């Protein structure tokens, strides 16, 4: 399964922040929430003006998010990971998720 | 303590190569250069419609005292298509706004100042050259011959309401340009077809989409909500009548997070409840002039698709 | 022409360079800090004004005394429709935006040299005119105007809030010998991350593309891949390329 | 050229008629139906501009 | 005066024609 | 002892509705509520233009400061044509000088001051949406398929001038809109058929009516009569001869009671003779504007039918 | 010692007549009186514009304050095509501006000044209603159809580029006016045909013709020349490959001697070349406003025929 | 000052449209 | 002063009227 | 192989130079580059808008530029020269390029 890098993203680290982002050609649109107990993201993904989100999940590194939801029309095929630029003990947290930050959210693409 | 500012940004790239697969504008940013001619501290003036039709959108722009390095880098290029972007907000972030390709060019310096004009299509080049060729039999189901024609038109799916089990009443054939078939193909089964920031959008007329969008005065609304009407004309009626044919109009600071299709909730002390979105015009003024946007709202009678 | 005149035209485009650096530098710092608040006192002062004119500080809340201030005019405006209305319609009418403003001056002689002024942050007590108190006052008065802030008005009879310069003027005339006349004009600002999550509303940022030069926006200019520093590559080299690939 | 405001409306109608107003066109045979005598056909006529593009009618 | 309407009747004459004749092949 | 002050009333009546039997908007003015919604003392600008052409004869309107239940009567009927009348004169009487269906509708109300707006039309439902289906054989007479055809169209005849014993030479079949097929007869036939405030004219190009009107600085004139081309062209000729080919301009105070066909005298101290009417355009500006009405005539050189 | 002031000439013919051989409007311009109306002295404004294309050459007049006896002639005369000559340069010398025919004529003259207008047509009648009905056969050499449709349109050849020996490759056929035909002859075989006052130019697109003009600050140049695209829109390329596509804009004091078709040398500090001209606009107020020409330039990279 | 100016060529562009789209049952 | 546009507007009208009506024999 | 001079050049010494050309009616755009430590011109060709040049050489007097390269369809079939107008030993500069400063940098093309 040969897969190449297309994509990265950034945080602000605003704790409702929501964006639409275009991958594969196709476009969906994104949601984000920082859980305070739980000191995590929460991330919610489905099409453009649905009425509720096709996919709910927690972030974490190195854990493949979309690996259960590769059987649905409207999910991406690619691989989604997070994993980080400095020491590897570090964690997810709310500020420091970018590509310069300590964290790097990106997205690759299997290779048709 | 500040005030509240606003900040823009400009970006042009590499000219627009059309191929065998879907177009995205966002990777002919960067230049042979590497970084792209980025123009933010000069005055700027832009008027940019956006509409659910069979038209591209069109933005025009203007800036005042361009270096003769930029100017030199269009006078060359002018007989491609250089791709072109724009970015608005207010000093804190900046939402895309426009994008699409270079179509006209023009400069003036007469004595004191030059002016640089503009005018720019979206995915005006795609959907005025993509020919098609099909044909289908009897029986064929309608939600297959959708989708081909549109894989014709090389752009990506934004969002697209299939037919179910819809199927062909008698043999079809299509030819010329894709759009305008598929243009057809809207009359005659109550479905709106129409491209934007490159995205191809194919809905149902009537219906509509949650309250993606509050508009209230802590919203920054600009004045109260006046009843217009959607078109310059009146239909003769019965009196299919899930169409359209009632509408609002509003104003709001600019905000370009917003697009054609989308819906909105009016909040304000007179009107309330839900519309569709129909039309869109961003004007901007960066040292003088207004910084806002122009929603024509359409009220819907159909299913909450 | 000679190389005498080269090394002669560097000097005169770099020294009219460094001015930028400086000028448009302070302004850039003095917009990324919000904390600073700045107040100006004409009148007010001594019919109990005081109560609040101690709470000013020498770090956040900056305050600005004039020697001298001979007038002050505060005037708000309205407007409405010239055609008879059709009845009670009493919304034909708006309301626009008060302004501000008074004449002051500044001396080489000051009477008053209270060290809560800012204008006196670091001037002689024995020595007033080697001070050069009136090119104190400018060089603060445009740092104001250009950042844009919102100035507060402490007045004899009302308080006024978020009030932004558009035009001031100064000269130096011939009578009235080291001084310096000030005319300032105001007008109201009808206003209108890290935060609280309880606070937190849904937002928006539209359609977004690459973020920043990272590992694929680097192959779209042509910059070459930021060489990996050499903390550990044993563990994630073997998983790195086989699950998250490279651009290419 | 394209300054006049005539030449603008001339070429827009020319360019509406090239994507309608279809009227007739020769062919051959592909497809043959005996019981209710319907054939198949293929329009042979086409045209190639000069941005390297061309136009072809579909199967009838 | 005269002179800034026509700019502007000739700024609107323009974006009619670009509406009209755009894209295309020939 | 008083001055001579301008005085004017419009009025809004129910939706029209078309039947089976000619359309009179003098019967919807009545609301269900019994009397219309009058508006008298309101600033007010209206263009109406008049001509003897296929096209229906359109009018424009502007009112300040509308009271909220009146505009919410709009809101609502924007799907249907509310018809209306308006009325102007000189504080004595008000002639009836235009009379339709509300074809467009739109509220603007920035700060200070509201304005709405109108596009009336003269007939604009009917001769846009009035089908047929006819046809005649070789010998037919010709001034029966004149009155088969009008009678089609569903509006009152306001004068018509038969053709006498005139025969059709080859076989005709007429389809589409009736009102596109009058006017084809027309071009054949040397005949002008237009439609004005509901009134259907037939006539005969070249020939003219009596002096139902005179125009001297007694009948309040303004300025000189000046000579101007009837058409923005001109065309080739032999040098059918009857055919209209001049004119001349005349301005006047408003007076509705006047209309494309008629005849006017014209007594000046420069130009003495008959005219007939081609054109009329009615201005008004109730507070601050003109109230005058501008007529383009046309020499006649055919009988006086 | 004198001053530099502006100097023009405006001279009234005979209707125009068109006949059996090509025409000239110069032999037109003496009336039956003999002298022509000519009129110096009265302050003008006038705007005229030139192309290479299909459409007539058309340019725009006004005159105040005319006597009444010229307006009189022009009363009279309204059917017919009055032949129009007008002159301009510094008073030592006038060139030949426009000639044509009056299309159209209108006087206005509220109370304190008169203000005649013109619309004049270069060749309007000619290109207009020539009509032809042509027929070849495989075989026919090309050069034989270029100058037999030619001949049909009744004008004087300018200068035209023959083909060679090229031949037809199948059967044509040629009816309605003869311009069209031609025109629709230019896009098949890369060949540019337009008229301009009175003379027919047919060249070959890309190729141009020695510095029969040149412009510098000494030739009364107006301001830096800039760069603007020759059209308003955008074509697909493959990136007749020689076809235009760039050009630019400059502007110079009033000078009839030049042409569409023409070559023109550019000889200023930041641009320099040779340039084709594709429009111009000539523009005049005598005693208030411009007397410059603008030229709109076109970049060539065909041979030098 | 264009703000008055571009009211009026829009309003003109309006009456346009309605000219040439009006009445008709498609 | 709006009457000053609307002038404008109307000759530019005209021109456009002329333009697409003009010579031929009907 | 006959060949006829249809172009010159000339140089205004910026070191980075770039600029578009119009040879054998086809067009290409040029970069100039200046070497210090070698005080030589490196010439880039390529088409308009192209990723990357076609060639890139260094050059030199009376050395054909494009000899080993007319076998692509995006290059000049022509001959490109460089040769000086002054005494022959003096070897390209800086400022010494253009019709007049000294060396004559020139494209001919053949005859079809």
């Amino acid at each position: 399964r040969t897969v190449v890098r297309t994509f990265d993203f950034e945080l602000s680290g605003y704790p409702d922040e929501t964006f639409r982002v275009v991958l594969d050609s196709v476009t969906y649109e994104l949601r984000f929430m920082w859980n305070e107990r739980d000191e995590s993201w929460f991330m919610s993904l489905g099409d453009i003006g649905a009425q509720r989100p096709t996919i709910t999940s927690k972030l974490t590194c190195y854990s493949d998010i979309l690996a259960p939801y590769r059987y649905l029309d409207n999910v991406p095929d690619g691989n989604l990971y997070l994993w980080p630029l400095g020491d590897i003990r570090t964690r997810a947290g709310r500020f420091n998720i970018g590509p310069l930050k300590g964290i790097q959210m990106t997205y690759s693409s299997l290779i048709e | 303590m500040r005030a509240m500012e606003r900040t823009y940004t400009l970006v042009i790239g590499r000219p627009v190569v059309i191929g065998e697969k879907p177009v995205n504008i966002e990777k002919f940013a960067n230049t042979s250069k590497g970084d792209a001619y980025e123009i933010k501290d000069l005055h700027i003036e832009f008027n940019v419609k956006k509409d659910n039709s069979k038209e591209p959108n069109k933005g025009y722009v203007t800036v005042y005292n361009l270096s003769d390095e930029v100017v030199n880098y269009l006078s060359v290029n002018q007989r491609e298509s250089l791709a072109v972007m724009l970015h608005a907000g207010y000093n804190g972030d900046e939402k895309l706004i426009f994008s699409g390709t270079v179509e006209y060019v023009e400069d003036d310096f007469p004595e004191e100042t030059r002016t640089t004009k503009f005018i720019l299509g979206d995915g005006t080049l795609n959907l005025t050259t993509a020919t098609t060729a099909r044909s289908y039999r009897k029986g064929t189901p309608v939600n297959s011959v959708l989708n081909d024609l549109i894989a014709d038109l090389k752009l990506p799916k934004g969002r697209v309401i299939d037919f179910g089990n819809q199927t062909l009443q008698t043999s079809m054939a299509f030819t010329g340009n894709a759009s305008q078939n598929l243009a057809n193909l809207a009359k005659n089964t109550g479905s709106t077809f129409s491209v934007q920031d490159g995205a191809v959008y194919w809905t149902k007329e009537g219906s509509r989409f949650n309250v993606m969008f509050e508009i209230s005065e802590e919203g920054g609304m600009v004045g109260t909500p006046t009843p217009k009407q959607p078109s310059s004309s009146k239909k003769l009626i019965k009196a299919h009548d899930i169409k359209e044919d009632v509408g609002m109009t509003v104003s709001t600071l600019l905000n370009g997070a917003i697009l054609p299709e989308s819906t909105v909730y009016l909040n304000t002390r007179y009107h309330k409840g839900f519309y569709k979105v129909a039309e869109l015009t961003h004007r901007g003024g960066y040292e003088t002039g207004d910084w806002i946007t122009e929603l024509g709202l359409v009220e819907t009678r159909g299913e909450l698709i | 022409i000679s190389p005498a005149q080269q090394a002669q035209a560097d000097k005169r485009a770099r020294d009219a360079a460094a001015a930028k650096r400086k000028q448009d530098t302070e302004v850039s710092n003095a917009k990324s800090r919000e904390d600073i608040q700045y107040t100006m006192f004409v009148s007010g002062l001594r019919r109990g004004r005081l109560n609040e004119f101690e709470r000013k500080n020498r770090t956040d809340d900056l305050a600005i005394l004039f020697d001298s201030v001979t007038t002050h005019t505060y005037t708000k405006d309205y407007n409405k429709s010239s055609y008879a209305v059709e009845s009670k319609a009493s919304d034909h009418v708006t309301t626009q935006d008060g302004k501000f403003t008074f004449s002051g001056t500044v001396t080489d002689s000051p009477y008053l040299i209270d060290p809560r002024n800012m204008i006196d942050r670091d001037t002689d007590k024995e020595n007033p005119m080697l001070a050069r108190r009136p090119a104190k006052a400018i060089e603060i008065l445009e740092l104001i105007a250009d950042s844009h802030q919102l100035v507060t008005l402490v007045t004899e009879d009302n308080i006024l809030s978020n009030y932004v310069i558009t035009s001031f003027q100064v000269d130096r005339s011939s009578e009235a010998g080291s001084s310096i006349n000030v005319q300032v004009t105001l007008e109201e600002f009808r206003f209108k991350r890290t935060s609280d999550p309880k606070k937190a509303k849904n937002a928006n940022t539209g359609t977004k593309q690459t973020a920043e030069d990272g590992a694929v926006d680097d192959s779209a200019k042509q910059k070459r891949q930021t060489p990996y520093i050499g903390k550990n590559a044993e563990t994630k080299e073997r998983w790195e390329n086989a699950a998250i690939g490279t651009t290419d | 050229y394209a300054d006049r405001y005539d030449a603008a409306f001339g070429i827009y109608i020319s360019r509406f008629l090239r994507n309608n107003v279809h009227t007739n066109i020769r062919g051959k045979v592909v497809g043959v139906n005996y019981s209710g005598p319907s054939v198949d056909v293929q329009p042979m006529a086409y045209t190639e501009f000069p941005s390297g593009t061309t136009d072809r009618y579909p199967v009838i | 005066l005269r002179n800034m309407v026509r700019a502007v009747v000739d700024e609107n004459n323009q974006f009619n024609f670009n509406m009209l004749i755009q894209g295309g092949p020939n």
